[PDB]
């Protein structure tokens, strides 16, 4: 019902299992619990158009946990590309992930998401978050630990593939 | 539907395998959920990674009928080809070379298959990538041209041909770090280079001739990543331009990737080909006015337009700021030109007034470039020359004429799409309180900080015309033709972003008027919602203009009062203004308000001090807080420091009125503690501490000991408290409300005890009175408590008094870790993921310790310093990359103090070196610390340079008085050919020669680990060929000289 | 060093409170010329100051009456 | 609503509604005229005084003379009933003499809002200043005639 394929990936021990389920539950991971290959869970929100439904595929960030890797792209419906701003490298990783993921799926929305950014001291300035210019993605901040533009990118995600512009988020 | 055994029985490779059933499983891992899918998931998994896999992979292309499992064949394949092609037998390798070339050219063949699998043949693509990537140009020099000629022969064949050619220059140029050594990468660079021409000559003469429209924008595809390395003269010597302007720019399907190939070229900052981006510019804004007409509405184009035409809005306004950021000066000084000039300028206005983020920051990014220079040019004369009224004008230098019709414009976009100067979150902590937290340095406050520099430079160009756009706007708001919320807030924002970029005069005038009008349009507005807006961001103005309120005591005093009135308001989010407001006046003020004012004897603060009860009676406790902290701001600008001591006296005086009954009535019994208001009203009484100690600083010392002792005794009697509950119901109560006001408790005890010592300076009394109750209250019950109880940041807040005390603090050192060490390393020696807090805030102690408190390493037994060191390999071995960081930086710490303890050295190395190389390299062969690789190589170096130096005089082997270099060089290579047998000899020798010749050029010797990293992932053969091993040694040699070189000038 | 020159030339301009309109447009004619050249002083206060030692940069303005005239010479129509 | 484009509505409008713009047009010239002395003094009407303002201006843009010819009548009719006491007050405006500035009367300060705005209309849509006519007289002689006080 109206549920869409989601890819999240990036590095590994970034916060993507942790704004997995900071999504899910609502709690706040602190653990980092490796991820091995991909998770699949679904993950429900009530725009004003009613009910939808992301897959989203957390994937490992840890090659030798790759796994099928790319593999688990296929036929994938949008992508997160995610990473911390307090690690440059985690940063710079990010062409190769975004290289991978299009590799696949050619013209699909994509949401470059630079998680906890509330930890105070920021690597990653915004100055030099530039990457997605050129390649025509759509960043955005966010913190899976003080919840800072939680559902961002979720609900840019929802509003491309549904085509509503002015499509919005409902509580219930 | 597939039981394990069942799966695995795949895995006997003497059956053959059952297509259906492999479409099966992996239908269900693309389709089920849960068990079967993990089961699907692993099982595929360890196939992948089995040896023998790819004898099946061939039959499985013929027979397989899944695209999704041919793309699982082909991945087994990539990693065959990407581990063992070296190592494959070169019959099998040529057949199966010769077997994918032909199928990629029979599904090429299929128009159906080319729309169908275009996953499935860009996985190809992928893989003869590789293949060639081992064996071209040595064993294929003649591909390229055949498949240039067969390119000529098919269109589609040519579209696949530039899309593996894509595929090919990306993996060569932009993705070769990391997975490729330098010199098979500077090889491969190389050839790609020489036979260039061959491409390009194909290229054109597909733009020039086909009419394939998909073959087309392959094409330029390929071209576009090309763009990236290319020798400049291929690019604009050419027709390419012109075709790409003339033929492409106006088609739709193609304009998108023209256009990124254009900004491509545009940053190329050369002067040889100045005339040809002139040309460019010139040609392409004749094709933009005639696809986009300057009177179109970009904003609702954008709005009402499709992904498409939104990413060419978007393409275009990154054309335009690069072009003009490397080619201003390259268009002004052509006068025929200008009117073109302006239709770019006038472009990216109506191009700013879209609805996206993104494109305003490409805006803004360019007009703070044209803002930079026009404020690196003008200053000289207007800033460092009186002016008048219109003055400006005639003192103009000529550049700023030249951009001068559009700088209104510019500051109208400004003052229109201002951004929210700060950003504030309701947070929930872990202890269930919603606070508000200020975002820092988020993406929005760069923005509103890039926007407020732009419009200063702006202003100080000129200020007269930005005050009248400001006070044109406000009138549009007292007359109601503009009037909304947001747009009064962003002029308010806009307003409050300036201060400073005027004369004092200017800004007092232009205050005056402002604040006049506001006024005045709140007698004017009708409703309490637009009058606390407009209050609100009255008070906001005037926060950010603290220097007129400096002036005026007056209107500061009313001001004040003001607000403590409104502090009684209950309407949403008057108080919070208010109290934020109150908080920026302190800070910028404090000496206005303690300092004796003319028309009053007593500073105002003393009103404030009689008056506070009546002030919070309506207020929130995080309310108070923020109007403590204030206060603590005001107090601390005193200088008498008996008066500073009377103040803070009455100052906290009502929350040592409930502090002191409540230590009474514990004193008559303890079970209050079990009290949830008494707890709660504990953490507000804290919460004001800490934030008056924050805000006042050392001299807070007089009011923390008054209660020191007796808060110390809180906590115990707290810890204890909790910790049978927990016995008691396990962790499940500490989800409870009031072992979650406990701790809260505790956490603002040890933030207090943080935030005075950080502040202190007098570090002789802070250790001789203020840490034995520490250790006795704290220390010894964290020891006694159970570990789910024991608080983390306990651990941390040690830290923070080394990390202000240092050697004061060294005797006490040795306590501490008895009590603490163990207990929290057999807590955390046995994984990596348990109590994150606990590691990190352990490791920052440790950190702290080392730094500060060495000599405490000198005095303890070799016992524990040797669980230290344990520790520290436990530390960087671990996956939490801010632990890894931390343990290196350590690391690398105590290796310089070593060196700066001559006696200890020897001992040191001969007990821990080789054991401390064994732990870096099995970290750095392990991928998954790549991230800390800068550092590994760092220590390395030094490392390696200390045995090179002849600073470790003992022989690493006692009973072998060798060259410590020598023996180092035997041991490194065969721990790595015991890590890694399959290695050829030679590749170690090299790689150990160079770890020597680099320890003094760190990039280099990271991009050497960084080859060896990529060496191990390959089963390398007896061909040395793509080794390069001379060249690399050629290299090593070299840099050994310049080494040496390095050596005799210093 | 250059605040002062621009306070001192607010305050002269500041300094000449108008004159107060009151009388026939004959007198009021008048006390026009009176105003007028009482602004012709200020202007030549202030450009007599600025030749002290800013006159470097505004030098220029009475003499723009020669660029402006080069500049509505050359006003050749060479072609469309 | 004021924030509808009144010339947009006027050109596709049909005839009951551009009669409507263009009554509404005489009823706010009129009773404006009449009773900003009344409506000036009572603070609480301010805001809706300004509205009414507002519609002038958007009616001024309509696309036809007599409409604007209406609006200019009214603005001018303001512009005279500003009787400038001291004029030098605006002249002290600029960084001459502040107080005589400050002096400015009161209708003149509720007025502040939109005397740019008139000014801007104005500019924006001033008509020609001299119309000159081809005329063919009975010697078949083509000459040009300077108009003088037709309407334009």
């Amino acid at each position: 019902q109206v549920q869409f394929k989601l890819v999240l990936v990036g590095d590994g021990g970034t916060g993507k299992t942790t704004f997995v389920k900071r999504h899910l539950t609502g709690e706040f991971e602190k653990k980092y619990v490796a991820t091995l290959g991909v998770e699949v869970h679904p993950l429900v929100f009530h725009t004003n158009r009613g009910p939808i439904k992301f897959n989203v595929w957390d994937t490992a960030g840890l090659e030798k946990f790759g796994g099928l890797r790319d593999g688990y792209y296929i036929q994938a419906q949008c992508a997160i590309i995610m990473f911390d701003v307090t690690s440059r490298v985690t940063y710079k990783n990010v062409p190769n992930w975004h290289r991978d993921l299009v590799r696949v799926c050619e013209n699909i929305p994509i949401v470059l998401c630079g998680n906890k950014v509330d930890i105070k001291d920021r690597k990653v300035k915004a100055k030099s978050i530039v990457f997605h210019r050129k390649k025509n993605l759509q960043y955005y901040d966010i913190s899976a630990k003080s919840n800072y533009n939680f559902e961002k990118p979720f609900l840019w995600l929802a509003r491309k593939l549904i085509g509503d512009p002015n499509l919005e988020f409902v509580a219930m | 539907m597939l039981a394990d055994h069942a799966a695995r029985q795949l895995l006997d490779f003497s059956q053959k395998l059952d297509i259906n059933l492999l479409d099966n499983v992996v239908n269900c891992l693309y389709h089920g959920e849960g068990a079967q899918q993990r089961m699907a998931q692993e099982v595929l998994t360890h196939l992948k990674e089995h040896p023998d896999a790819w004898t099946r992979v061939d039959t499985i292309l013929e027979f397989s009928q899944n695209m999704n499992t041919k793309y699982y064949g082909l991945q087994i394949l990539e990693n065959v080809i990407k581990t063992r092609w070296k190592i494959l037998p070169r019959n099998q390798c040529e057949g199966i070379k010769k077997y994918v070339v032909g199928l990629i050219i029979k599904t090429s063949s299929d128009p159906t298959c080319v729309e169908k699998e275009k996953v499935y043949i860009g996985k190809l693509n992928m893989i003869l990538v590789q293949i060639l990537k081992q064996e071209w140009p040595k064993h294929w020099p003649t591909f390229i041209s055949d498949i240039v000629g067969a390119s000529r022969t098919s269109e589609s064949l040519c579209q696949n041909n530039m899309v593996i050619l894509k595929l090919l220059s990306e993996e060569v140029f932009d993705f070769s770090s990391g997975q490729i050594t330098q010199v098979k990468s500077k090889h491969l660079k190389d050839s790609m280079c020489n036979e260039f021409s061959q491409i390009f000559q194909l290229c054109q003469f597909v733009m020039e001739n086909s009419q394939n429209a998909p073959l087309v924008h392959a094409t330029l595809e390929t071209l576009l990543r090309f763009l990236n390395w290319i020798p400049l003269g291929y690019i604009f010597e050419t027709k390419l331009i012109s075709t790409l302007i003339y033929k492409f720019l106006n088609v739709p399907m193609f304009r998108n990737v023209s256009l990124k190939c254009l900004t491509e070229i545009a940053g190329v900052s050369v002067s040889q080909y100045e005339e040809q981006f002139v040309t460019l510019f010139t040609l392409t804004m004749m094709q933009l006015k005639q696809m986009l007409p300057l009177n179109t509405n970009i904003r609702l184009a954008y709005s009402n337009g499709k992904d498409d035409e939104q990413n060419f809005i978007q393409n275009l306004s990154l054309f335009l700021c690069t072009f003009l950021k490397e080619h201003d000066q390259l268009i002004e000084k052509r006068l025929n030109l200008r009117e073109t000039l302006m239709e770019a300028l006038h472009y990216m206005l109506l191009v700013s007034e879209v609805e996206e983020t993104e494109i305003f920051k490409i805006c803004l990014e360019y007009w703070n470039h044209l803002a930079a220079e026009l404020y690196r040019e003008s200053p000289f004369s207007t800033s460092a020359s009186p002016l008048l009224s219109g003055s400006q004008h005639f003192d103009v230098p000529p550049r700023r004429q030249l951009y001068l019709p559009m700088l209104f414009k510019v500051r109208l976009l400004m003052v229109s799409r201002m951004a929210k100067p700060e950003e504030v979150l309701v947070v929930e902590n872990d202890q269930g309180e919603v606070v508000r937290e200020f975002m820092k340095d988020t993406d929005s406050i760069n923005l509103y900080k890039n926007m407020r520099e732009t419009l200063v430079y702006l202003t100080h160009l000129d200020y007269v015309d930005t005050e009248r756009i400001m006070t044109e706007k406000l009138h549009n708001q007292v007359n109601g033709t503009e009037w909304s919320w947001k747009n009064l807030n962003t002029l308010c924002w806009a307003i409050g972003s300036i201060s400073g970029a005027m004369h004092e005069e200017d800004e007092k005038r232009f205050l005056v008027t402002v604040i006049k009008d506001l006024l005045g349009l709140c007698e004017q507005k009708r409703g309490k919602d637009n009058k606390a807006i407009i209050a609100s961001n009255i008070m906001y103005i005037v926060g950010q203009y603290p220097r007129f309120l400096r002036a005026h005591w007056k209107f500061l005093k009313t001001v004040v009062n003001k607000l403590f009135e409104f502090m009684h308001e209950t309407h949403d989010g008057v108080q919070d203004m208010a109290c934020d407001t109150f908080i920026k006046i302190a800070q910028k003020c404090r000496r206005h308000f303690v300092q004796v004012q003319v028309g009053e004897v007593m500073p105002f603060i003393d009103e404030i001090l009689n008056n506070i009860n009546t002030i919070i009676c309506d207020l929130q406790p995080q309310q108070v807080h923020t109007f403590y902290e204030a206060v603590g701001y005001m107090i601390g600008a005193q200088t008498d420091q008996t008066v500073q001591e009377h103040l803070i006296e009455k100052y906290m005086l009502l929350p040592n009125q409930v502090w002191d009954s409540i230590i009474q009535q514990a004193t008559k019994n303890v079970d209050i503690l079990k009290d949830p208001e008494t707890v709660k009203q504990l953490g507000s009484i804290l919460k004001t501490n800490v934030r008056a100690c924050k805000a006042v600083g050392h001299p807070f010392v007089i009011q923390l000991g008054r209660i020191y002792l007796d808060m110390l005794n809180v906590y115990k009697c707290l810890s204890e408290n909790i910790s049978a509950a927990i016995q008691a119901n396990g962790e499940m109560v500490t989800k409870q409300p009031l072992i979650r006001s406990m701790r809260t408790v505790k956490r603002e005890t040890l933030k207090l005890i943080s935030g005075w010592v950080s502040r202190s300076n007098d570090p002789q009394m802070v250790a001789e009175n203020f840490v034995p109750p520490l250790l006795d209250a704290v220390l010894i019950d964290y020891q006694r408590n159970v570990p789910a109880a024991r608080e983390p940041e306990v651990l941390s807040t040690m830290a923070i008094i080394v990390n202000k005390l240092g050697g004061h603090i060294t005797a006490e050192i040795p306590q501490i870790f008895d009590a603490v060490f163990e207990c929290t390393l057999n807590m955390i020696n046995k994984d990596f993921e348990e109590y994150p807090e606990h590691r990190t805030n352990f490791f920052l102690l440790l950190q702290a310790v080392n730094s500060h408190c060495f000599p405490a390493f000198l005095a303890i037994p070799p016992t524990q310093f040797k669980l230290v060191l344990d520790s520290i390999i436990w530390a960087f071995k671990h996956t939490m990359r801010n632990v890894a960081d931390t343990g290196l930086q350590i690391l690398f710490t105590l290796l310089q103090n070593v060196a700066q303890e001559e006696a200890a050295a020897q001992s040191f190395y001969q007990t821990y070196f080789c054991d401390i190389l064994q732990h870096i390299f099995s970290v750095v062969t392990d991928t998954s610390h790549t991230a800390g690789l800068t550092m590994h190589a760092s220590i390395l170096a030094y490392m390696f340079n200390l045995v090179e130096e002849g600073k470790i005089s003992t022989s690493l082997n006692p009973g072998n008085p060798v060259n410590n270099q020598i023996f180092l060089q035997e041991y490194v290579a065969n721990l790595l050919k015991s890590a890694f047998p399959h290695l050829q000899d030679a590749q170690v020798k090299l790689f150990v020669t160079g770890l020597f010749s680099l320890n003094q050029d760190i990039p280099a010797f990271k991009e050497h680990l960084r080859d060896f990293l990529v060496q191990i992932k390959e089963f390398a053969g007896e061909d040395t060929s793509d080794l390069f091993l001379e060249e690399r040694e050629i290299a090593l040699r070299q840099a050994d000289e310049e080494k040496h070189k390095r050596q005799m000038s210093v | 060093d250059l605040l002062k020159a621009v306070r001192l030339i607010k305050f002269l301009y500041q300094s000449n409170p108008p004159p107060n309109p009151e009388g026939t447009r004959q007198a009021r004619r008048n006390r026009r010329r009176r105003w007028r050249e009482r602004q012709r002083q200020i202007h030549s206060i202030s450009e007599r100051i600025l030749s002290t030692y800013l006159g470097r940069s505004a030098e220029p303005v009475p003499l723009q009456t020669v660029d402006e005239m080069t500049k509505k010479f050359g006003t050749l129509t060479i072609d469309c």
